[PDB]
RNA sequence: GCACGGAGGCGAAGAACCAUGGAUUUCCGAAUGAGAAUCUCUAACAAUUGCUUCGCGCAAUGAGGAACCCCGAGAACUGAAACAUCUCAGUAUCGGGAGGAACAGAAAACGCAAUGUGAUGUCGUUAGUAACCGCGAGUGAACGCGAUACAGCCCAAACC
RNA sequence: ACUCGUACGGUCACUGAAUCCUGCCCAGUGCAGGUAUCUGAACACCUCGUACAAGAGGACGAAGGACCUGUCAACGGCGGG
RNA sequence: GCUUUACUGCAGGCUGUCGCUGAGGACUCUCACUCCGGGAGGAGGACACCGAUAGCCGGGCA
């Protein structure tokens, strides 16, 4: 496919949003992304 | 039931629609002010798509270029005059009143200066009958005796392409390809042969219209199919 | 002495004769010209408009609106109905032809307000009425003694709310006693018995 | 027009245009078809002027029949802006009505015969 | 900040925090210079109106809001032990529109008929009464009365 | 819409290349035409009725029907003695 | 869901009548209105279209 500029900025933002949550947050909260995506098994808008 | 086929038509989807884009022009007769100080030298002859038989491209004086309905006899470089005082001669227009009655005409307008309307297809033409000062006779192709102002306009010689009906088209492909150039839904599948929510003549172990035919003039879209008002059916008496 | 007015209206009582008869048979040819609304810089009943509070002042306006004569322009079922569901021809609207003008006349001019209608005769296939309607926004309108009322906020759109003279006329609330039982205060609150 | 049943020439309109100016500043004359109107009723009027660009046409369509049964002799001027000029106004006038002239009395009755043979 | 980490910092120049007011406030969005799946192209009240210095100069409209409210459009399942009038119901749903509430409202009223009442909502009652109805199933007020709250005015014309 | 189309057209149907052929039936039904006479609604008109109105009746009578004709490559039919 | 000379209705077509609609059981005209024409003007014309209503037909539809 061709990705406008606004196409390719939430992209990268879903990429963004899919990472870790930060190990220091685990030990401040004393003890999980529910947002996790893989492009395979899921399907991002659009 | 659902609508039959007739009822679809009307809607003017594109499967109903005839293929206008890829038509080329409407053989109206030029208008001119007066004193038939027109006329134009026959620059090309082409086919025309709408009508399955030939047109010619002619340049006017005025420098305006225009296609034309063509009658038979017509050919390149040849001189065409459109007027009152135009020459009596295949392939010039004129009001009725100027030409000599006995001369079989063809594009003849309806209402002066509308265009033409009758005798445009294939080899046919009307022919001008009497004359007067009142009314113009013109017996038609259907062989209808039709009365018009003197002045409505009219093409000398009769159009080009005769004889196109004689020869069968054989081959269902032939059709075909006719069907593709006209505001058409073919081919056709018989009432009788449909289920009865489709059709009037539909349903029934063996096929057959349960019904006389001869439906009423004010029978209701989608009632009124078979023969419509028959004034009679058969070759008999 | 009778006012130059009076005039005006006992001419209008039978526009069918004299000259109105005639002056009708012209000025038709030509509205039928015009389109579904037209401004126009005076009415062509001075004394109805002057009447129902028309001004010559800076925010009045007043427009011809032509409507379709007939019953309601109805389509047929396409689902199942009860006979008595079914009908379409003799069907009528319960909004008459003047209401429906002063409404195609207030959208023709969505910042002025209507203040009222009249009518100005018809041929055998629509209806004309005057419409005069007030511009809530200028100070001419908002300093009048007589028409600054139509400047509050609870006024804004009143003709599609049916606030209108014909609008109460419409909705059954001229008689204050027998008959009105199902009309004041609203038709809604009735529940639509009206 | 339809209220209009002859046609008075220029110079005759002319004349009475100037016949009503000196009118206002000697004698009396009324501006607007109301007052116009209630002095033919009263019979307080000599002659009453009547624009014919009156649109719509209602608002003098009475003034001919409302003088002829009154005996008040009247006339027609083309523009109506002309007309209130002419009585002294910054405005129009559809109708005037000269209530008893003023060193103009001779012209006004002259104007008023030219006017009765005009038909 | 949620959020109980590490590091670092701020606070007696009175921070944090709270209240009121102000500043900043990207793009799309009624979305309004034109176009576009939130971007792009070359000065913008686009569009419809009012006024008009007739120039977008001054203004209005547009869209939103839980329901409530006003004006229009308007079913069927269902009940009648079938079903067509009737019923479900002017309900569901649809179009338009206003406000903080709407709508109504100072009698061409009422008609306990009177030597009587006196704008209008609403509440209680009048009453499942009068009235309607394959006179079937069902539908169904009003005047009055007791209350709540109370408020009465402005034009057109005559004459100027 | 058909239609930049105009009877050598295009709409509605039936049959289903070529070849040899395609009989009889118009009573019923359908369609169409005609029609002296009969029948045939509302408005207007007339009489009765009502100081008005409801209403009763009359006169006139369109399409339609009665009646007549055409038509089966129109629905269909071609038996018993 | 489908059918029809089932019941009851609804569109639709035909037809009369009233309005649009004018002048002098048959007639002329022009001015509304309609159509042709780029225009002038031509054709038609109180009809037709349209609104209302009445009778007939009306499994096309409920
Ligand atoms: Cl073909
Ligand atoms: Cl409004
Ligand atoms: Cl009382
Ligand atoms: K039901
Ligand atoms: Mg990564
Ligand atoms: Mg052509
Ligand atoms: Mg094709
Ligand atoms: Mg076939
Ligand atoms: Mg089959
Ligand atoms: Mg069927
Ligand atoms: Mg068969
Ligand atoms: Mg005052
Ligand atoms: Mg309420
Ligand atoms: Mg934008
Ligand atoms: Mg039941
Ligand atoms: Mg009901
Ligand atoms: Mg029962
Ligand atoms: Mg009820
Ligand atoms: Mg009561
Ligand atoms: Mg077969
Ligand atoms: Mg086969
Ligand atoms: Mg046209
Ligand atoms: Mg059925
Ligand atoms: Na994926
Ligand atoms: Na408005
Ligand atoms: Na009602
Ligand atoms: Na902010
Ligand atoms: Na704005
Ligand atoms: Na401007
Ligand atoms: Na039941
Ligand atoms: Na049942
Ligand atoms: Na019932
Ligand atoms: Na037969
Ligand atoms: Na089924
Ligand atoms: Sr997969
Ligand atoms: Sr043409
Ligand atoms: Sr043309
Ligand atoms: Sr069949
Ligand atoms: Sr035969
Ligand atoms: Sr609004
Ligand atoms: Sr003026
Ligand atoms: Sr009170
Ligand atoms: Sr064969
Ligand atoms: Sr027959």
């Amino acid at each position: 496919g061709k990705k406008s500029k606004a196409t390719k900025k939430r992209l990268a933002k879903l990429d963004n949003q899919n990472s870790r949550v930060p190990a220091w947050v685990m030990l401040k909260t004393d003890r999980r992304n529910h947002k996790r995506r893989h492009w395979r098994r899921n399907d991002t808008d659009e | 039931g659902r609508r039959i086929q007739g009822q679809r038509r009307g809607r003017g989807t594109s499967t109903f629609r005839a293929p206008s884009h890829r038509y080329k022009a409407d053989l109206e007769h030029r208008k001119v002010e007066d004193g038939d100080v027109i006329a134009g030298t026959v620059v090309d002859i082409e086919h025309d798509p709408a009508r399955s038989a030939p047109v010619a491209a002619v340049e006017f004086e005025d420098g305006d270029r225009r296609l034309i309905l063509a009658p038979e006899g017509v050919g390149v470089g040849d001189e065409l005059q459109v007027g009152v005082s135009a020459e009596i001669a295949p392939g010039n227009t004129l009001p009725l009143a100027e030409i000599p009655e006995g001369v079989p005409v063809c594009n003849v307008e309806s209402s002066p200066g509308d265009g033409g309307k009758f005798a445009r297809a294939s080899g046919v033409n009307a022919q001008l009958l009497t004359h007067d000062r009142n009314v113009a006779v013109v017996k038609l192709p259907s062989g209808e005796m039709k009365r018009l102002d003197p002045q409505c306009r009219a093409t000398i010689g009769v159009v080009a392409g005769g004889g196109r009906t004689d020869k069968p088209f054989v081959k269902a492909g032939n059709k075909h390809h006719k069907m593709k150039a006209r505001g058409t839904k073919w081919p056709n599948v018989r009432g009788v042969a449909m289920n009865a929510v489709d059709h009037p003549f539909g349903g029934g172990g063996r096929q057959h219209p349960g019904k006389p035919k001869s439906i009423s003039r004010n029978a209701p879209p989608g009632r009124k199919v078979g023969d419509i008002a028959s004034k009679r059916t058969g070759r008999g008496g | 002495a009778r006012s130059a007015y009076s005039y005006i209206r006992d001419a209008w009582e039978n526009p069918g004769d004299g000259q109105l008869a005639e002056l009708q048979w012209q000025r038709q040819q030509e509205w039928r010209n015009e389109g579904a609304v037209e401004r126009i810089e005076r009415p062509t009943r001075l004394d109805k408009a002057r009447s129902q509070g028309y001004k010559a002042k800076q925010g009045v306006i007043v427009a011809r609106v032509s409507v379709r004569k007939g019953s309601a322009r109805k389509r047929r079922h396409k689902a199942g109905r009860r006979s008595k569901r079914q009908g379409v021809t003799r069907i009528t609207r319960r909004k008459d032809i003047q209401r429906v003008a002063e409404e195609r006349a207030s959208r023709t001019f969505p910042n002025l307000r209507v203040l009222n209608s009249y009518s100005v005769g018809q041929d055998g296939r629509q209806k004309w009425h005057e419409v005069i309607l007030i511009d809530p926004n200028h100070p001419a309108i908002q300093n009048d003694d007589d028409l600054s009322w139509i400047c509050a906020d609870d006024q804004a759109d009143r003709v599609f709310r049916g606030l209108t003279g014909a609008g109460r006329r419409n909705r059954g609330l001229s008689g204050k006693g027998k008959g009105s039982e199902k009309t004041r205060p609203s038709l809604r609150s009735n529940g639509g018995k009206a | 027009p339809v209220y209009v049943d002859f046609d008075v020439p220029a110079d005759l309109e002319d004349d009475a245009l100037e016949a009503l100016e000196v009118a206002r500043d000697t004698g009396a004359v009324k501006k607007g078809t109301n007052e116009t109107t209630k002095s033919i009723e009263r019979g307080s009027a000599e002659l009453v002027f009547v624009a014919e660009d009156v649109q719509p046409e209602e608002i003098v369509m009475h003034i001919p029949e409302l003088a002829d049964e009154k005996g008040v002799p009247f006339i027609f001027v083309e523009q109506q802006d002309d007309l209130g000029h002419a009585a002294g106004l910054e405005v129009g006038s559809a109708a005037a009505a000269v209530t008893d002239a003023g060193e103009a009395d001779a012209d006004v009755e002259d104007i008023a015969d030219k006017v009765e043979e005009l038909r």
